[PDB]
RNA sequence: UGAAGAGUUUGAUCAUGGCUCAGAUUGAACGCUGGCGGCAGGCCUAACACAUGCAAGUCGAACGGUCCGGAAGAAGCUUUCUUUUGGACAGUGGCGGACGGGUGAGUAAUGUCUGGGAAACUGCCUGAUGGAGGGGGAUAACUACUGGAAACGGUAGCUAAUACCGCAUAACGUCGCAAGACCAAAGAGGUUUUCUUGCCAUCGGAUGUGCCCAGAUGGGAUUAGCUAGUAGGUGGGGUAACGGCUCACCUAGGCGACGAUCCCUAGCUGGUCUGAGAGGAUGACCAGCCACACUGGAACUGAGACACGGUCCAGACUCCUACGGGAGGCAGCAGUGGGGAAUAUUGCACAAUGGGCGCAAGCCUGAUGCAGCCAUGCCGCGUGUAUGAAGAAGGCCUUCGGGUUGUAAAGUACUUUCGCGGGGAGGAAGGGAGCGACGAGCUCAUUGACGUUACCCGCGAAGUAGCACCGGCUAACUCCGUGCCAGCAGCCGCGGUAAUACGGAGGGUGCAAGCGUUAAUCGGAAUUACUGGGCGUAAAGCGCACGCAGGCGGUUUGUUAAGUCAGAUGUGAAAUCCC
């Protein structure tokens, strides 16, 4: 599965926290809520830094809390 | 009844008599009862004349009487010590009382 | 059933129902006009509720059913396509019981009921024994083969003779058989009865 | 073990049963696998005793599917 | 195809608003009453304590002795004794109790539900490939002796296999590098040179699972800052396997108002009841999953139980006892006592269906199929049918003229539930034998709980009914008694001498072996209003400003297209519901 989100940290080495956001219909109201979720993805070329919009896709768990894989960078940056 | 329930047995603690209200003027029999729900609560004794003393031991239905403002429920004749109704030709259903030969 | 006085009923329905000599000059109706009791004389007062109870008590009295199975049979009348005060009839009308009372087997509905129970009737060859069975259109009605015998149906039909039949039937008086040719609609009968009075109390 | 055995429906004086295909620990009248046909005993209600479907368990047997020493029978019957 | 409201806060009116009512349902109980049958249903209250019986074995086509049975011998007969053989028990040896059955205490968690992923595993059964050469070793039974009251135990001697072990071939597989080296395996039975059962290694099939992940899963913040292995990294240990899961070292983080942490509660779901729908309530019968067997903890052996009739330790209790020391644990079936408003035969039976073991015969199987008790519920049926006075008697009313209860009873005729006699069921083929090669196939023979019940035929007597209610809502009236006394009462109320609401009687209405009562669930409530609501005075704008997060955002064009929309496809278990 590929997922877009926002790079809020890159203080540790190989991995970047990617803040997913997604938009779904409230079960009883059905209006549009906000909701978020941070993934621990991978970044051995540590080529992706803070502020970067990347894609990221399911890969082999490389450690317990990441089990994702920077793919590719949609923008360069938005602080 | 607490656990909801249709009846609920208890001991009576005094059976003493009251007064109506302000419209009425009587000495209704009534009685202190400790049921098993861990309340005590006083109970009306329907009838012309019951057999209730101090370890009596009787079953509450559950009935409120206008005239007696607290008495919330009344006693069911028929079931453990309370005896029914002697001579009692008409509703037998209630006071419990067996029908005459 | 009810199993009671019946020529009392028809006073309190204000209609004469046909339970049993209706015909001769006797059914109380003809001799006091008013309902039963010591009030019977007195000016009633009925009310929109009186009116539709009365009005479905009649109907329910003259097929003399309870007021269950009369109360169920609505229900289904109500559920199926088509006017339902024209289908109910149709129903209770489809009663063998009643077919049979028709039919001139029995003199009424209590004594076609008997009938049937009595084993005393037939549907298209197998017997059938319950007042409640529902017989449908194309379905032959006649008396038991044993049952041809007793004077009880010998003088039944004997006066069936002549009389004519309604046009959902056809008997032969001969062969002693009847035939149900079609559901009766609210046009072929004739009751004292407002379909549309009794459809409103159910409503409630 | 996957076996073709007979379900039944089996009512007041209505027994009839339906020969399929199912895991042996399932119970007898539990979740089946797939129906390959029926059984009345009296066939009574139906003219057509039984249909047995051939094809049908033709491929279950081969498939490692097993089948009753009764249900052998009517399937031998086909 | 789907939606009626009414009563009551006024002297009267309108509005707001709360309360209340006729219906349906309940594995119910209680009161009066009670005939039969079919199906269904039954501690909903203490994990309180329990007398007694019962809750898994099966193989002699693995081996040596007793018990029960048959046959043939040495003898004139008897005693005694010998050989052969069937069953089984006792033992040795092999394979099976973690299935089924019960309960819900505990449990908010990937525990469960839905949709996916992979770092995995799987006896017997099925398909395919290859193989089974040679040798060695061990322990009971049994025999002898000793200790003990018993349980049971110590020592000495003999001995076998599809029991254990070492050596060969490499189909292959494993490990380093890259395109090298290493590592396997028991027979038995016969219609015995031919099959049958079984074994060893490998691949696959069938099925069942361990683990991980997205989303979803009650109440309280008078539960807010929390955390040190605590968050991450390297290496190591550990496991079938990922992982701080555990350890050493290093880094210093990780989590939180999208509510963590803490506290409370309840097995969950398919479904069930209700509702127009949404939704609410519930999850008891049956089916799936989860968690529990004297209380608590733990591990071993195994494909699997951390395992009710297996084991170890701690604790209480009960029983046995020559007190030295032992035996147990009905929240398994039935049952007992205690509890409660209340819930049943310590019954019959395996033939049928299904299950375990066996080649088979066959053995085991209170799983289940039935009967019993109880109107607890549902449906069916009977206590009669036709006739019978302008109209008995009796009771009741009366302007006593008469009227009412009434065709109602009596009586006449007819049928004739019970009961009696006879008959008597479906629900069930092989083993064996004959033909055939005792193979396939064909043919033939023997045998049943509920029942002698259902049902059929014959005979045949009229042959229980009650309960509630009658002021209004609620359909159904008078007389007498009593007299704010006694009593009634869901609400409004009624009773102080004329009461249809008190008690009795006559009559009447409702229903019918049923009828009432009590308790519990549903809407009406558009009274949280998403569909359906309001806030100047009836309840209701926060005193104001600034401002964070969040929510929302003008006109034109282009890209993406996440939301949104469309087609196709997979999933959406069964049953249920609807036709």
């Amino acid at each position: 599965r590929t997922l877009q989100g926002r790079v809020v940290s890159d203080k540790m080495e190989k991995s970047i926290v990617v803040a997913i956001e997604r938009f779904v219909k409230h079960p009883i109201y059905g209006k549009f809520i906000k909701r978020t979720t941070k993934l621990h993805v991978h970044d051995e070329n540590n080529e992706c830094g803070i502020g970067d919009v990347v894609e990221i896709r399911e890969c082999r768990p490389l450690s317990k809390t990441k089990s994702w894989t920077l793919v590719r960078v949609v923008e360069k940056a938005v602080l | 009844a607490l656990e909801a329930c249709p009846q609920k047995r208890g001991v009576c603690t005094r059976v003493y008599t009251t007064t109506p209200k302000k419209p009425n003027s009587a000495l209704r029999k009534v009685c202190r009862v400790r049921l098993t729900n861990g309340f005590e609560v006083t109970s009306y004794i329907g009838g012309e004349g019951h057999n209730l003393q101090e370890h009596s031991v009787i079953l509450i239905r559950g009935g409120r009487v206008k005239d007696l403002p607290g008495v919330r429920y009344h006693t069911v004749r028929g079931a453990l010590d309370c005896s029914g109704v002697k001579d009692r030709k008409q509703a037998r259903s209630k006071y419990g009382v067996k029908r005459p030969k | 059933r009810y199993l009671g006085p019946k020529l009392k009923l028809s006073r309190r329905e204000g209609t004469d129902l046909f339970l049993k000599s209706g015909v001769r000059a006797i059914d109380t109706k003809c001799k006091i006009e008013q309902a039963p009791g010591q009030h019977g004389a007195r000016k009633p007062r009925l009310s929109d509720y009186g009116v539709q109870l009365r009005e479905k008590q009649k109907v329910r009295r003259i097929y003399g059913v309870l007021e269950r199975q009369f109360r169920n049979y609505y229900k289904e009348a109500a559920r199926l396509k088509g006017n339902t005060g024209e289908n109910l009839l149709a129903l209770l009308e489809g009663r063998l019981d009643n077919v049979v009372y028709r039919m001139g087997f029995g003199a009424t509905r209590a004594e076609a009921r008997q009938l049937v129970s009595h084993k005393a009737i037939m549907v298209n060859g197998r017997v059938v024994n319950i007042a409640s069975y529902q017989v449908s259109p194309n379905d032959v009605v006649s008396i038991r083969e044993k049952a041809k015998k007793q004077s009880r149906v010998k003088a039944a039909l004997e006066l069936a003779e002549q009389r004519e039949k309604p046009t959902w039937l056809e008997v032969d008086a001969g062969k002693m058989e009847g035939t149900f040719k079609r559901k009766p609609e609210r046009s072929d009968l004739s009751a004292d009865i407002n379909e549309h009075l009794i459809v409103e109390l159910y409503s409630k | 073990m996957v076996t073709i055995r007979l379900a039944r429906h089996g009512a007041k004086k209505r027994p009839f049963y339906q020969v399929v295909v199912a895991d042996s620990r399932n119970a007898r009248n539990g979740r089946f696998i797939e129906r390959v046909g029926f059984f009345n005993p009296i066939a009574s209600e139906k003219e057509e005793g039984t249909r047995l479907d051939l094809d049908r368990i033709a491929h279950w047997v081969g498939q490692g599917a097993t089948i009753s020493d009764r249900v052998a029978a009517l399937i031998k019957e086909v």
